């Protein structure tokens, strides 16, 4: 029984729709280049805006 | 520049800071136990043979922490008999409506819903289809629970452990078992429940006091029951090899029990050593037996400088094996303390 | 002419090595290694205690080499109640620590809960109280008096001076030899007779080999105490007791004598830092 | 018979992955600049537990996080002012996950008693009570991640993962297909799907709805430890014991980067992305942190500091500060 299970799902899993890598990697890189004035930790924050600072 | 709110918060982690520290300071003086071993060794035999105290329940930093599980596993035993038995007054009706509309609250259901369901036990048949109803997932302490939550009813409602446990999940998992000899407190833990991987949590451990690793001396000529080609024994060499062996045990000492003295001694009074060990041809006695049986079950130990073997031997002995352990627990403070103190 | 070089030799290199050794002992001891063990707060308080109590050194050498104390009553005061207060916190602390082996190890169940940082910081302090209320006399008796021409300051007393003298000469005879001495033979030798008999210090040739590192390391520390302190009070002892004359060989000596007590100040980071495993573990990484 | 079946059936799924490459994730991001060397500072040091820390997760605010260690403790921080807001007495010494609800009313923790336990944060009492002990897993609770105030995903060692209704107490849906121990779950931006990495080198997709899984991702060799979306939710990271990171995607369902270097012989504990996603941080067994490049399969920064192994680690939501906890019972906020 957990051999047709499996079978099933392996078979669930292969009909699936798929993309070109080409463009996914794309989509990724405009989601990097999206935000990267969003990140904190990607580009450093003046201390001005920073909560995390020496007392 | 603060105001009151950051001295308010301040205080509050001050005083969060003396409960960490005297709470670590309680538990540094403990000695942590890690029993093991085989199929059917005799660990529940051993931990029966301690009998001094086997279970927890604190008085009222856990008592609290229940508080509000007894009053949500009340109100939902109720409303999953309420839902269980559908899919002989309407007052009754009514009183349920008025539990359905407040039932999204917790924490005050001790005395005005308990009242309210305290009125609803008029019914005589409510029982017998709650009785009835044994396909429902439902908790079969649903009676257990609400006929003795309404009988008290107070602000401050901590009940006491019958209770706490009455609401307390079982742990298939780790087992903890508390308890003290000779003004040294121990805590064992029995980690025979958890058959996932032992290799992802086996560092959970990392600095027990001892282990507690026990092997059943009968199983010299009983075949393993899942291969039925290979013995009990050397699965049992197997297992205590590869605890031994182990980075994250490195050198903590091993408080070997030996257990079935007198079930092996009367197995080996017919059929000889040999079958376990054809290397071996001694004696067929008691003594020598065993002493082989030990001594090859103890040069498993690579490091024999650092870390030191206590072998024991138990079935119906005496009070000597708490003694035996407290033996090798203080050699192992000993240990400890000169490591402490540069002078080791 | 040349025994004034010699003293004043035997001091400037005793000064030297103690505060070189008690300075590099508080920079591990803070730096690579921390306060957070019972052992380490009373290696770097002894340290304290040793570093304090050789930096009176220079006073005591410039005076010997002039014969004449200029630096007035308030510094006299000073470095005379800074080198008797430090001198007992340093023997306090020796003591204080044979006694926490000798715990650790003949009474291990309590000594999981009295071996505590806390309870190191605390008995620290009871120590420098201790030799406060002992070196506080000489804060309220030390004064700069006037002799043959020459200053000099030393202690003063009430009337009767001998009662006082011999009083102080019992006080630091007693409770700085023989007291210090009876407490660590009895704990080192206890200690020892207990590793003896465990287990994973005996039945192979490695056990064997560290139960004799631990006793030779007890052996050295307790003969170290013995060997230089021990002239010192005997020569006070019968000097007090006898009219020793002044000459060469007995100035020297009496100077020999009190270079031997701050040689054991200098020795103890070597003997109790230094030698310790964790220390060893902390100069491997280097 | 049916085992080669299913045999061809994979080499099918792989051809068709196969069929679908056409360019490398390293020949796309080619031609764009470095990030360059990112150098954090300490800011903050939580101190006060005192035995080995297992798990941390910050909460929405950005402001509160919840760790958990092996002294029973589960304590919520104030990380702007280094304070301690609550400190819970776990039932269980042994916690190895830890979560905190979006809504922040309360916090999850589990170990080797199989059970997950909820704490409502916000009684009327004052103090942090119990609201529900979650039982049905015969594996130690490994992950939890809460999809909203009343749900909560969890992963267990008995390969299987979970989800519960906290106010019922049991599971509304099982998820299995895992041949060996998840050890981690992470939850979708959108609270729609999950992924969950196990012993058996593999990732699975599932689905919270329905319950079924999507995507099986074999890329990796010994065991999965790690699992982080990137924050679009298109994508995940998964750590691994043999020294290696691998970025999987979910429309491609392929292997798109693998973050690994020669003298990183180590495992990988956790896991997290920055905001932009730019940035993938992963704590190691080797005492510290290595920042790695998500896009260029480049290490740009080294987070040390730890004198034990870095066992947590997540990247607060607005991405100001990332927090690793540590075996050596420290907590450090990096900015
Ligand atoms: C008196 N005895 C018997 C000691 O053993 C003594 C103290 C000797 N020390 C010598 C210099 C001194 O005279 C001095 C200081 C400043 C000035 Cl401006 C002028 C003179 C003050 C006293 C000791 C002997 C040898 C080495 C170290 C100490 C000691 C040991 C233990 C505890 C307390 C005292
Ligand atoms: C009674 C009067 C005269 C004594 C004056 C000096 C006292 C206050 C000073 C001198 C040296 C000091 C100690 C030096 C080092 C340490 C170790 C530290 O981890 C805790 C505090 C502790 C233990 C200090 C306590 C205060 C102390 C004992
Ligand atoms: C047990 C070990 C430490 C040996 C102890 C040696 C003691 C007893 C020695 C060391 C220095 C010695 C003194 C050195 C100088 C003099 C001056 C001389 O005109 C009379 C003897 C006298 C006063 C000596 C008496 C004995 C003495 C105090
Ligand atoms: N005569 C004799 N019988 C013993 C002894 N110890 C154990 N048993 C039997 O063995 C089972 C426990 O094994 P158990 O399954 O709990 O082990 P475990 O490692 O999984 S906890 C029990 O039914 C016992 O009658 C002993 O000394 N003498």
């Amino acid at each position: 029984a957990q051999a047709r299970k499996l079978v099933e799902q392996l078979k669930m899993e292969a009909n699936i729709d798929r993309i070109k890598v080409s463009k996914a990697a794309a989509d990724l890189m405009a989601y990097c280049e999206a935000h990267a004035k969003e990140d904190p930790l990607l580009t450093p924050v003046p201390a001005s805006e920073n909560p995390f600072r020496e007392k | 520049t603060l105001s009151a709110e950051d001295k308010a918060a301040v205080e509050r982690s001050k005083m969060i800071d003396r409960n960490l520290r005297e709470d670590g300071e309680k538990a540094a003086r403990e000695v942590k136990l890690l029993l093991l071993g085989a199929g059917e060794s005799g660990k529940s035999t051993i931990v029966k043979q301690m009998k001094i105290i086997h279970e927890a329940g604190y008085s009222e930093e856990e008592c609290k922490q229940y508080k509000a599980v007894v009053y949500s596993n009340t109100i939902q035993s109720i409303i999953a008999i309420i839902r269980a038995m559908g899919r002989s007054a309407r007052a009754d009706d009514a009183r349920q409506l008025f539990v359905l509309a407040g039932a999204a609250e917790e924490g005050f259901m001790t005395a005005e819903l308990a009242g309210v369901i305290k009125r609803l036990w008029k019914d005589s048949g409510v029982q017998a289809c709650f009785n009835r109803s044994r396909e429902y997932q439902l908790n079969d302490s649903a009676a257990y629970y609400l006929n003795d939550l309404d009988r008290i009813a107070q602000p401050n409602y901590i009940p006491t452990q019958q209770d706490v446990l009455r609401t307390r999940v079982k742990t298939t998992g780790i087992v903890e078992t508390h308890f003290t000899f000779k003004d040294l407190h121990f805590k064992m833990f029995d980690v025979g429940g958890q058959r996932s991987e032992r290799k992802k949590w086996i560092h959970c451990f990392e600095g027990v006091t001892a282990i507690i690793f026990c092997v059943a001396l009968s199983d010299y000529d009983l075949v393993l029951a899942e291969d039925e080609e290979m013995n009990r024994m050397h699965e049992s060499m197997k297992l205590f090899d590869s605890i031994c062996n182990n980075k994250w045990f490195t050198d903590t000492s091993i408080i070997l029990f030996l257990n079935k003295k007198d079930l092996f001694e009367e197995k080996i009074k017919k059929s000889p050593l040999t079958i376990c060990y054809p290397e071996y041809a001694g004696s067929n006695t008691y003594e020598e037996a065993a002493a082989y049986i030990q001594c090859q079950f103890e040069d498993l130990n690579k490091r024999k400088d650092t870390k030191e073997i206590y072998t024991h031997f138990t079935c119906a002995t005496d009070t000597k094996n708490v003694q035996f352990v407290f033996d090798a627990v203080t050699d192992v403070i000993i240990k400890n303390n000169l490591k402490d103190c540069g002078l080791f | 002419m040349i025994t004034a070089i010699t003293i004043m030799a035997l001091y400037s290199i005793v000064c030297v090595v103690g505060l070189f050794g008690n300075f590099l002992v508080m920079y591990v001891i803070v730096r690579y290694t921390k306060m957070k063990t019972a052992t380490n707060i009373y290696i770097f308080n002894l340290a304290l205690a040793d570093a304090l109590a050789t930096s009176t050194l220079p006073f005591q050498s410039v005076n010997y080499l002039m014969g004449t104390w200029p630096f007035g009553t308030i510094l006299c005061k000073i470095v005379i109640s800074i080198d008797y207060y430090n001198m007992f916190t340093s023997i306090f602390t020796l003591c204080t620590m044979s006694v926490d082996r000798y715990i650790a190890v003949c009474h291990p169940v309590k000594a999981l809960d009295f071996r505590t940082p806390r309870n190191a910081k605390i008995i620290n302090v009871c120590n420098w109280i201790l030799s406060s209320a002992i070196g506080l006399p000489v804060m309220f008796m030390a004064t700069t008096k006037y002799r043959q021409g020459s200053i000099d300051c030393t202690l003063t007393f009430s009337h009767p001076t001998w009662y006082w003298e011999n009083l102080l000469k019992i006080c630091v005879f007693i409770f700085a030899f023989i007291m210090p001495v009876l407490i660590i033979t009895v704990c080192y030798g206890l200690m020892i007779l207990r590793l003896k008999s465990v287990r994973m210090l005996s039945g192979s040739k490695e056990k064997d080999r560290n139960l004799r590192r631990i006793t030779r390391m007890v052996l050295v520390v307790v003969a170290v105490f013995i060997v230089c302190w021990t002239p010192i009070h005997i020569y006070v002892i019968i000097k007090a007791l006898v009219t020793i004359p002044e000459t060469t060989f007995q100035t020297v000596s009496w100077h020999f004598c009190i270079a031997l007590g701050y040689t054991n100040s200098c020795l103890n980071p070597v003997l109790y830092a230094f030698l310790d495993e964790n220390f060893k573990r902390c100069f491997r990484e280097f | 018979q049916l085992r080669q079946e299913a045999e061809q059936l994979k080499n099918q799924i792989r051809d068709a992955r196969k069929a679908c490459a056409d360019a490398t994730l390293s020949q796309i991001t080619n031609n764009i600049d470095p990030v360059g060397r990112i150098q954090m500072r300490t800011r903050r040091t939580l101190r006060g537990h005192l035995a080995k820390i297992y798990a941390m997760h910050w909460g929405t605010d950005s402001r509160l996080l919840v760790s958990a260690s092996q002294d029973g403790k589960l304590i919520i921080w104030d990380s702007y002012t280094t304070n301690k807001v609550h400190a819970i007495p776990l039932r269980s010494s042994w916690v190895m996950t830890c979560a905190y609800a979006p809504s922040g009313n309360y916090v999850a923790c589990g170990g080797l008693d199989n059970i997950c336990s909820i704490y409502n944060l916000k009684t009327r009492e004052g103090n942090v009570r119990v609201s529900r002990e979650l039982a049905g897993h015969t594996g130690y609770l490994s992950c939890c991640r809460f999809l909203d105030d009343n749900q909560i995903v969890t992963s267990s060692g008995d390969t299987t993962c979970a989800l519960w209704d906290i106010e019922t107490g049991q599971q509304t849906t099982t998820f299995t297909g895992h041949t060996g121990d998840v050890m981690s779950l992470s939850l979708a931006p959108d609270t729609r799907l999950f992924v969950s990495g196990a012993c058996d080198a593999s990732a699975k997709l599932w689905d919270v709805r329905e319950g079924m899984c999507r995507q099986t991702f074999t890329g990796h060799e010994s065991d999965i430890n790690a699992i982080c979306f990137f924050p679009n939710g298109n994508a995940f990271a998964t750590g691994s014991d043999d020294a290696t990171c691998r970025l999987f995607d979910l429309r491609a369902d392929q292997e798109l980067m693998t973050y690994s270097h020669d003298n990183i012989i180590c495992g990988i504990t956790s896991v997290s992305f920055s905001k932009s996603g730019r940035l993938l941080l992963a704590g190691y067994d080797d005492f510290n942190c290595n920042v790695w490049d998500a896009l260029k399969a480049d290490r740009a920064g080294v987070l040390a500091g730890h004198d034990n192994r870095v066992s947590c680690l997540g990247v607060t939501d607005d991405g100001m500060a990332v927090a690793t906890g540590s075996w050596d019972s420290f907590l450090k906020i990096w900015n």
